[PDB]
């Protein structure tokens, strides 16, 4: 039933952040608009392993994101854990929408390591509006083991939140963008959202997904080398790692961090060329275009230019908030910019939630 | 004022198009397969108008729409579930299992509200009834009491004959009711049906054109007596090596010696389709005569009504 | 039940148009004839993803329309969104009506992303009065979930309007042409109506349909790198695009402008080449004819060479409203003409109306 | 159609007797006796409930 929902990031781990945009008049006309956004840091013991594992204190960290906003609306969109969900793509025939769940639930069934007791819902990689009767089917399988979803519900309905669509955030941070690529539409385009608990590629020609890789790695291991090698603690190794790797009087401390960071650098970029490799399939001569980056592991100082030497792409920072009108009297176009890519997907079930 | 087919018409052709369409045939190939194979002209001609319309591009269950007096409403509906779902294969071998079991129902009441319903209610209370009318002959029978007494007490002692009305009453129920260590030694086997369906499917594959292997790698997928299903998987993978049909048939106890020795000339005659046909309509005639689903009704029926005719009596 | 009905621009998204012709007489004689015209800037939250999502509000705006009209007449033609309709070919055996029906639902089954729960309508590429029983069936069907065409209803229905043709823009654009298109009837043109939400390719041989595509871009995106550039709102974003781009006194605001729109230009120019190369599959050694602009996205000043020199066909804006009787009395034609591309439809399912 | 192959095969003897115990054991099994008996079976009950009937 209509209201504009809001939009949580609830598998942050490292951050639930939350948006809401809507349609904010001016001068008699409309159009999506960021109303509010705020952030709080996980507070651990929350998620463990992808699943919701203290859903009452979630519960009330998001109560806490509620008030900060200053948002009276109740419904929200959200996204599942990286590591929850098992995201692939599916051959078969179309036919009848009854014929089809049920064939991919029969051809998914041996891709789940678990009893269903499992989460199945697909989308078709192509138009079906393009294939005649028993021909030329392609889904991709989004299955997540049932009660990720339920801790996830069960920390929505005591925040008085009401979910109306659990996404996967691979996707869910590609709707800021999903205009600006669908203006170059035969161009292969890389996506890489560097999180705290998760890396995802998602690559694309046009907005329209070719496919998707989610590595282990992430932002939570660049943190856990400073810590074992200056026996810190999780957070004073984090902000040395942020404000550590960033500053202006930072020249010192790049031998100590990036001597401490550089295998988990090699490794990082070892995954990487590793996924694009194992995507280039049909062209075994040709080059590629041009990527972008989101989530806050992103962020580590002179990464870009790392990644973009090393993977042989332009890899480029990109301003999500584009998507949305932004009132300069309520916000700053700098600090926006500042935490884009940490509210990339933040932002991203957020135009999901008044579509 | 038009009629349907009969129950046994009904489920020949329900089971040939399941079984066509199962093997990947077009639809309208099905359709010309069971019209060309077809006995009755009633069948043949329909078939040919159903297929007619599939050829028009409408759906099975749209074409099947212009025999309504033929095909019921709930037909028709599994059809077109099965086809809005990318399921008429399967929808189709539920609908040839759903019109064996009612042509089966059907001989198996009446031999010896449908039909089956109020011949059902009929033999239920026939007895019965005739046992209360004896007993209503009048006062001081075999076993009653004087109408003076008071009716609690009168009822109460009649109860031997209302019990064994009630007993009556159970026994011509499961008459109509039930009828319609070596462990490999336990397991069911083929039966003379399971042998009727698959040279049935066979003799219908085989006239439409299929070759044998292709017939067999179908049939394989849709026999549903296991140890048949293992059987076949046998006589298929000694053909698809190059052994001889009626020698892959030979070595297996449900094909008789006439069965073999049947397809063994068809072999040498470019005529399998057809000696497959005259065996599966041999085979269809002697399932269907497959006669002591009456003869015990009768046993139970009369027995149980001289039961209580005595009982009382004494 | 006859009445002429009327005709709304339901899926403008930038703006709901509505338009009354009719049978004008004059001196004894009569012929279809202009009889009012109104336009109102769409508010926004009516309108989302296709849908029609504020059914209360747009039903008082088609009220203003009516009222601004001053026309009695309550029956109504009217369009989906092209992002609410499925447009494709479809290849059959036709027969009799009920079975291509049912067949026709059984092939686009296949081709459609949701459960039906879906509109199915076809119409026959070349007259079924050319082919033989069994053979040579072509029908191009329109599909639509289901509540797209509800909300419209719902609209239609409280604005005190009753429906009788809920037709497509892509074709419902065309019938101002169809008699001018009609005269050269082995040319191949080609129909771009640049909208706000999105942009339609249909291209004829004749008045005959070989074939459509609706690309997401549209003016919305040129309305948006402005806005996104100049952090400017939506609406003075849309003004700087209309005045700022084609004023005489504009000559400084081409490079500030012209920068911002450039990437749209080249995108937009790529997605048409793109359809354009995507068609061309039985004649490799040919080249193109004639092409017309409707949609207001069109007006954007110069884009008519742009694309000519860009796509290797002559494109031109063309004027609806000559296919109908316009008293000068009471309509100039001047500003007819000026907003003649944003009315092509508006008059479209208009002539559909009184037909 | 096997008379016809055996003409070509030089087989004739061996279709024949195969051709000929099918058919004596379809002799043997042997429709419509059964049906007709039903016809009068049913028909003989009614004919008696109708005729006191009257
Ligand atoms: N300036 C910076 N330099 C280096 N690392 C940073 C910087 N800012 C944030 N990070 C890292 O980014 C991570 C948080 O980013 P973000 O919130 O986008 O990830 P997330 O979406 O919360 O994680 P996930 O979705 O994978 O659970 C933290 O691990 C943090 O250490
Ligand atoms: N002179 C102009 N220069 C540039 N752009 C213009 C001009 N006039 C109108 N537009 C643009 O055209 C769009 C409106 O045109 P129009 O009304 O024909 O589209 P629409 O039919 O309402 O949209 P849709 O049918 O795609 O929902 C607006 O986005 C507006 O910004
Ligand atoms: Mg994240
Ligand atoms: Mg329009």
């Amino acid at each position: 039933a209509k209201g504009k929902l809001v939009l949580g990031l609830d598998i942050g781990s490292t951050s639930i952040k939350m948006i809401l945009l809507k349609e904010q008049r001016k001068r008699g006309e409309v159009i999506y608009a960021l109303q509010s956004f705020g952030m709080k840091p996980l507070p651990p013991e929350a998620i463990v392993d992808g699943a919701l594992m203290n859903s009452t204190a979630i519960v009330q960290a998001v109560q806490d994101l509620m008030s900060e906003l200053k948002v009276k609306g109740k419904d929200v969109a959200i996204g599942v854990s990286g590591h929850s969900v098992i995201i692939k793509k599916i051959q078969m025939p179309r036919m009848s929408q009854d014929e089809l769940e049920e064939s991919i639930q029969w051809e998914a069934e041996q891709y789940i390591p678990f009893d269903v007791k499992d989460v199945n819902i697909d989308t078709q990689i192509l138009d079906g509006g393009g294939n005649d009767a028993t021909g030329q089917m392609d889904v991709l399988l989004v299955a997540a083991k049932k009660d990720m979803i339920n801790d996830y519900t069960t920390v929505v309905s005591e925040a008085g939140l009401a979910p109306v669509v659990v996404d996967v955030d691979a996707f869910a941070v590609q709707n800021m963008f999903s205009v600006n690529y669908d203006v170059p539409e035969r161009e292969t385009v890389v996506l890489i959202n560097a999180g705290a608990s998760v890396v995802n590629i998602n690559i694309i020609s046009n907005g329209a997904t070719v496919f998707t890789r989610d590595v282990t790695i992430g932002g939570n291991q660049f943190t856990e080398e400073i810590q074992k090698q200056l026996n810190v603690s999780y957070e004073e190794a984090e902000a040395l790692k942020i404000g550590g790797n960033g500053a202006d009087a930072d020249a010192v401390v790049p031998q100590d961090v990036e001597r401490v960071l550089s295998s988990v650098a090699e490794q990082v970029a070892g995954e990487i060329q590793r996924s694009l490799d194992f995507y280039a399939g049909t062209a075994a001569d040709s080059n590629f275009s041009k990527v972008y980056l989101s989530g806050g592991t992103a962020k580590i100082p002179a990464l870009f230019k790392t990644i973009e030497a090393r993977t042989g792409v332009p890899v480029e920072i990109l301003n999500p908030f584009r998507k949305i009108e932004v009132d300069n009297r309520k916000f700053d176009p700098a600090f926006v910019m500042d935490v884009a890519p940490m509210a990339a997907v933040a932002v991203g079930l957020a135009l999901r939630r008044p579509g | 004022g038009f009629g349907g087919v009969e129950g046994k018409d009904i489920l020949v052709f329900t089971r040939q198009f399941a079984t066509m369409i199962d093997a990947g045939l077009p639809l309208v190939q099905c359709l010309d397969i069971l019209a060309s194979q077809m006995d009755n002209p009633s069948f043949k001609k329909v078939l040919f108008a159903i297929k007619s319309k599939v050829e028009q591009g409408s759906t099975f269950a749209d074409a099947l729409k212009e025999h309504p007096k033929v095909f019921d409403e709930l037909y028709v509906q599994l059809c077109a579930a099965g086809e809005v779902g990318g399921i008429l294969d399967a929808i189709l071998n539920r609908l040839a299992a759903y019109r064996e079991k009612n042509e089966k129902l059907k001989s198996k009441v009446k031999s010896a509200l449908v039909a089956i319903g109020v011949t059902a209610v009929l033999l239920l209370k026939v007895t019965p009834v005739f046992e209360k009318m004896f007993a209503d002959f009048g006062s001081e029978l075999p076993g009653p009491t004087q109408m003076i007494v008071n009716f609690s007490h009168m009822a109460q002692e009649y109860f031997f004959h209302v019990a064994g009305s009630i007993v009556a009453v159970v026994m011509s129920f499961t008459w109509s009711y039930r009828q319609p260590l070596f462990m490999p030694v336990f397991g069911p086997v083929l039966r003379k049906v399971a042998v009727a369906r698959f040279t049935r499917t066979l003799g219908t594959m085989i006239s439409s054109g299929v070759p044998i292997l292709d017939a067999l790698d179908v049939t394989a997928k849709t026999a549903g007596n296991r140890t048949v299903e293992d059987a076949i998987i046998y006589v298929r993978g000694k053909i698809a090596e190059g052994k001889n049909i009626a020698g892959p048939l030979a070595e297996t106890k449900v094909f008789p010696s006439m069965v073999v020795q049947m397809i063994g000339v068809g072999e040498a005659t470019g005529a399998m389709d057809t000696m497959l046909n005259k065996i599966a309509d041999f085979y269809d005639d002697e399932v269907d005569a497959a006669a002591m689903i009456e003869p015990v009704l009768m046993v139970f029926l009369g027995g149980v009504v001289g039961g209580f005719l005595i009982g009382m009596y004494l």
